């Protein structure tokens, strides 16, 4: 990769943005202050749990050192093969290919449930040959690099 | 199956993290309470976003 250039003073700014009171530490109440404000609603255990994935050590919030730690990770292939894997739980014959219809469907109805726009952008980026399936491996590289 | 949701999710999230990378993307129009979304809302909405592809990272883990 390389060193951190300005981008310490972009995320240093992004950090301060969740630290309202300026003790350098990101609270639960402190990020869902900043989601509601963006008209999301979460559990306070989905808080937890964002909180946790960040925390490095057991404090239960988020210092500036794990920011950057955070905001400064594509891990080689090991992510894209988890995101290859949840391709495929999709593809039912196992040939690396998914119907349009279908990646449609699971997309719009269920998961995290995203909209029509959404997935229109998202078929449209992979230039479909024609009327056909949809491969995937494209998908997953397109995304990590 | 009860990776289908965990999968799914996983999908959605990390192309909502590439995709918000893009600020002509139509991943911006679903944050309808924000009238008009400055530079600052972006940072907090790409923080928020990681987070959500950790944690669908994590979910997932635990499935497959
Ligand atoms: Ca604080
Ligand atoms: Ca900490």
């Amino acid at each position: 990769d390389q060193l951190t250039e300005e981008q310490i003073a972009e995320f240093k700014e992004a950090f301060s943005l969740f630290d309202k009171d300026g003790d350098g530490t990101i609270t639960t109440k402190e990020l869902g202050t900043v989601m509601r404000s963006l008209g999301q609603n979460p559990t306070e255990a989905e808080l937890q749990d964002m909180i946790n994935e960040v925390d490095a050590d057991g404090n239960g919030t988020i210092d500036f050192p794990e920011f950057l730690t955070m905001m400064a990770r594509m891990k080689d292939t090991d992510s894209e093969e988890e995101i290859r894997e949840a391709f495929r739980v999709f593809d039912k014959d196992g040939n690396g290919y998914i119907s349009a219809a279908e990646l449609r469907h699971v997309m719009t109805n269920l998961g995290e449930k995203l909209t029509d726009e959404e997935v229109d952008e998202m078929i449209r980026e992979a230039d479909i040959d024609g009327d056909g399936p949809v491969n995937y491996e494209e998908f997953v590289q397109m995304m990590t690099a | 199956n009860r990776q289908i949701p965990a999968a799914a999710s996983l999908i959605q999230t990390a192309w909502r993290c590439y995709a918000a990378e893009n600020p002509d993307s139509s991943t911006w129009k679903i944050y309808i309470r924000i009238s008009q979304l400055r530079e600052h809302h972006r940072a907090t909405i790409k923080v928020i976003r990681r987070m959500q592809y950790f944690v669908a990272k994590k979910k997932f883990q635990q499935a497959r």
